């Protein structure tokens, strides 16, 4: 499918009401198809994972909508071993915790009884990924982002998207949900994603994967763009066009 | 700074608009929004009936609240072009001597010899007596002379580009 | 403010320039509305012979002294101006409040309708309105005798067609074009010399508190020195533009003393000056920075072909008629 | 630029208001230290165990 | 670059009011050709009031008019009609006012 | 052109005066030219009385 108007984000933290502004930033361009992704990650018998390694073109826009704690987390980094620098975010269900440090590799989630739903629901397996390593850097733990809205009878979907971005050394993350019904993946409608959580932590990153604990989500690529914004009321982004889509947008852009 | 009654979201700070002016801002402690205005300017000008005939002036500061804000004489006085300290608000009438602006004018007139501001008046209010049968036919005329000047031509002039920004100097 | 002084007196033209300007525009609106000596007005009745004239004369129900029809005018044309005064520009007031200025209109309408057409050569002189309009259709080339023979017809004539100009300025959204392109323009011109100050022109930083504090004074100077510049070449071009758009508001300044003068206060004998036709006689109205002129005009219709020759001759001798045509 | 003027009105400088005083709020309520609670404590040990 | 500036200034400031000088030439030149070789009949153009003939006048750099004009006076009220009717026609003036 | 547009906005001011003149061009023939609603035709024969 094609992405249709997500994937625009507050550039700043400058209040403006009623206005028309220009912005310059990397941005998800507008009418652009994304990849479908789907993995079953049934964890049977010895390895059924369908996780491929992503080339991190210019930060990732990241969409996903599980029922309650499916997809857990993120690695980023280049060589993904204990020679580089590896970011790891885990949304655990008390609080999320993100490590810096380097790590040898990833672990697995166990290959239990093959039961995994007829009567496994006791909370346990910390399988734990992280490793040991001597230099190792600070950790950013927090309140947890993957709050879940409680969805009854159908027709509630807490659809979470986030973009994740690195611009000279700083690496930021923007969050957003949207407790919508929907249907269709990427739903009509205009959301701003608000910014969330900043690292001064500036290493290479080339590459990343995801944590699915398990015992389905759509990845874009951001480029260069030139859009403009309107806020209104409050500071609110109400709408935001191209300026390179069509020739109809050149001239809202030029006028 | 001012009270600002603009509700802000919880993560942005500033308070630019239009332009580039910073117009509002966040308590760093308690965290409250306020307002921010600049403090009032503007220029001064002399109003003087002449050297001839006296000595005293009416300064006047342009868009200045005086009654919001101390500038720091004779009297006070409001207008909408500013304030103007050094003369009184007669409420009479006169034709127009120095301009000031929002139709006041301002003239050295007696009362003994002071300098007094006034409204603009039009001119001698006069009506006519429309009738349905009514006619005014003149007796008498008078043949006038008046006078109109007009320029024609300015006086011609010429430069020499490399005598005048060069003086001279064979490196220039 | 001291390396200011080493260019020399750029600035002291530059306050000289913009005040000859601003003295010109309390110049323009004299000649234009001032044309008259006396203020005059009309009497309690307003009978005029069968013409309805409630458009244009002044309501006194509303606070200000103003009309229906140029009270339309008002709300259509719209002026942020807050962030204008940040900045060291000003805006000075007019020195004719708009309260006067509808009053030199009212004069000019009263000493019109009143006194017809002598008002503008001496003394007013009254005169009933029925034959005012009998010696405007002696100038065209019609006689008296058309007029009163038909006067019910054209009063009806005369009243819808002032009430169709009401409607044709709201529907059309074009209509007031020319005065709202002036305020236009003016605005769009502050805007782009306000936003200059965020350019940098080749230098370090757009404000000059970082020039001063992140850098040592010795090459502090040569850093503010483009900065001025570019901050001073911008403020020449406005004044540049400013003057040149002057010279054109001038052009039409001047044409409209002209159209008061002639038009209104007489009958105009250019062909399609006053009016698209033969010209009978003209109304004033104010608006914001601007004057429109409501223009009463003579169109023929209703054609019928006939047979014609130049002369006749009846007794030997040729004959040619004293003033018409032979059919 | 001169001893003697005509009458009418005629601009000479400008007016501006000046500071009083400076401002300064740094970030909210503090950032503090418990060492001082040491302080508070009661009773010290042995001359070989400072 | 600031010597060659001044020039750049005042030969804009020369070309403007030199085209402000023309219009006065133009007008003048209207002014000779209409008030002073006959009679104009446009309203306030050859000086206030009915036009009857002006006289040019040389000055330093500009031109002087002496515009005779002719103004009424002595007004008085009279009661008057459009017509009259005489014989069950109405008659009308050939160029006066019934009076 | 990374130099250029570090300037500020020198180039819109020079292209929305370029286009106000050239509007303007056209403008100028439609008063002196274009002051009849119908297109009239002459005659075929043409003997205007010699």
């Amino acid at each position: 499918t094609n992405s249709f108007t997500r994937g625009v984000y507050y550039p700043d933290k400058v209040f403006r009401s009623s206005v028309l502004h220009s912005t310059q930033d990397l941005f998800l361009p507008f009418f652009s198809n994304v990849t479908w992704f789907h993995a079953i990650s049934g964890t049977n018998g010895t390895k059924r994972f369908d996780n491929p390694v992503l080339p991190f073109n210019d930060g990732v826009y990241f969409a996903s909508t599980e029922k309650s704690n499916i997809i857990r987390g993120w690695i980023f980094g280049t060589t993904l071993d204990s020679k580089t620098q590896s970011l790891l975010i885990v949304n655990n269900a008390t609080n999320v915790v993100i490590k810096v440090c380097e790590f040898q590799f990833c672990n697995d989630p166990f290959l239990d009884v093959y039961y995994h739903k007829n009567n496994k629901s006791w909370m346990e397996s910390e399988f734990r990924v992280y490793s040991s390593a001597n230099n190792c850097t600070f950790e950013y733990v927090s309140q947890p982002f993957l709050m879940d809205l409680e969805g009854k009878q159908g027709n509630f979907k807490n659809l979470r998207e986030f973009v994740f971005k690195n611009i000279d050394g700083y690496f930021k993350i923007y969050s957003k949900h949207t407790p919508i019904n929907l249907g269709r993946d990427l739903p009509q409608g205009f959301s701003a994603l608000e910014p969330l959580v900043d690292l001064p932590i500036g290493i290479n990153i080339t590459r990343f994967q995801t944590l699915l604990a398990l015992h389905a989500y759509y990845v874009g690529y951001l480029q260069p763009r030139t859009f403009l914004l309107k806020y209104n009321e409050n500071g609110t982004i109400t709408d935001a066009v191209d300026c390179a889509l069509d020739p109809l947008s050149e001239t809202k852009c030029t006028l | 700074l001012t009270e600002s009654n603009k509700k802000f979201l919880p993560f942005q700070q500033f308070g630019r608009d239009i332009a580039d002016t910073t117009d509002a801002v966040r308590d760093p402690q308690t965290l409250e929004i306020l307002d921010i205005t600049p403090c009032s300017f503007g220029g001064v000008s002399v109003i003087t009936p002449g050297t001839n005939t006296s000595n005293q002036v009416a300064v006047l500061y342009q868009g200045v609240n005086c009654t919001e804000v101390p500038v720091a004489g004779s009297n006070v006085f409001q207008t909408r072009a500013g304030c103007l300290i050094g003369a009184e608000y007669v409420n009479s009438s006169y034709e127009c001597d120095i301009p000031i602006g929002a139709g006041i004018c301002a003239s050295y007139q007696t009362q003994s010899q002071s300098i007094i501001a006034y409204t603009m008046s039009l001119g001698a209010e006069n009506s006519v007596a429309y009738s349905n049968n009514s006619i005014a036919i003149p007796t008498n005329f008078t043949i006038s002379v008046t006078t109109e000047i007009l320029p024609v031509s300015m006086t011609k002039t010429s430069v020499d580009c490399t005598m005048y920004i060069c003086g001279d100097s064979t490196e220039c | 403010s001291n390396l200011l002084l080493q260019y020399g007196s750029f600035c002291t033209q530059l306050k000289r320039a913009l005040t000859g300007i601003a003295v010109e525009q309390d110049k323009n609106t004299q000649e234009v509305f001032a044309q008259v000596k006396q203020i005059y007005k009309t009497p309690p009745i307003k009978y005029f012979g069968g013409f309805n004239f409630s458009q244009i004369l002044p309501d006194p129900s509303k606070p200000s002294k103003r009309s229906p029809i140029e009270d339309l005018l008002f709300n259509k044309v719209t002026l942020l101006i807050c962030a204008q005064k940040f900045n060291g520009l000003t805006v000075l007031p007019p020195l004719l409040t708009d309260e006067m200025i509808a009053q030199y209109t009212s004069a000019l309408l009263a000493g019109t309708i009143t006194s017809g057409w002598t008002f503008g050569a001496g003394p007013a002189l009254q005169i009933p309105f029925p034959m005012q309009m009998a010696y405007r259709f002696n100038g065209i080339g019609v006689t008296q005798n058309v007029l009163y023979e038909n006067q019910k017809l054209i009063a009806n004539q005369f009243n819808s067609a002032i009430g169709k100009i009401q409607d044709s300025l709201s529907s059309t959204p074009s209509a007031l074009g020319k005065l709202q392109d002036v305020v236009n323009h003016n605005a769009q011109a502050l805007n782009t010399l306000v936003k200059q100050l965020s350019s940098k022109f080749g230098a370090i930083s757009s404000v000059l508190n970082d020039i001063l504090s992140r850098l040592d004074p010795p090459e502090a100077e040569v850093q503010i020195d483009r900065l001025i510049t570019g901050r001073l070449q911008s403020l020449q071009t406005y004044v540049t533009q400013q003057l040149i758009r002057a010279a054109e508001i001038r052009a039409s300044a001047n044409l409209a003393a002209t159209k008061m003068s002639e038009c209104v206060l007489g009958q105009s004998k250019r062909v399609d000056f006053c009016g698209k036709g033969y010209h009978l006689m003209s109304f004033p109205q104010s608006a914001p920075h601007g004057v429109v002129f409501l223009h009463v005009t003579y169109v023929p219709a209703q054609e019928k072909n006939f047979t014609t020759a130049p002369a006749i001759c009846h007794d030997g001798k040729a004959h040619f008629p004293r003033e018409g045509v032979f059919v | 630029k001169s001893f003697t003027v005509e009458k009418g009105i005629y601009q000479t400088s400008n007016f501006r208001v000046q500071p009083t005083e400076s401002i300064v709020r740094f970030p909210n309520i503090t950032n503090l230290c418990p060492f001082d609670e040491v302080f508070n404590a009661t009773r010290f040990a042995s001359v070989y165990a400072w």
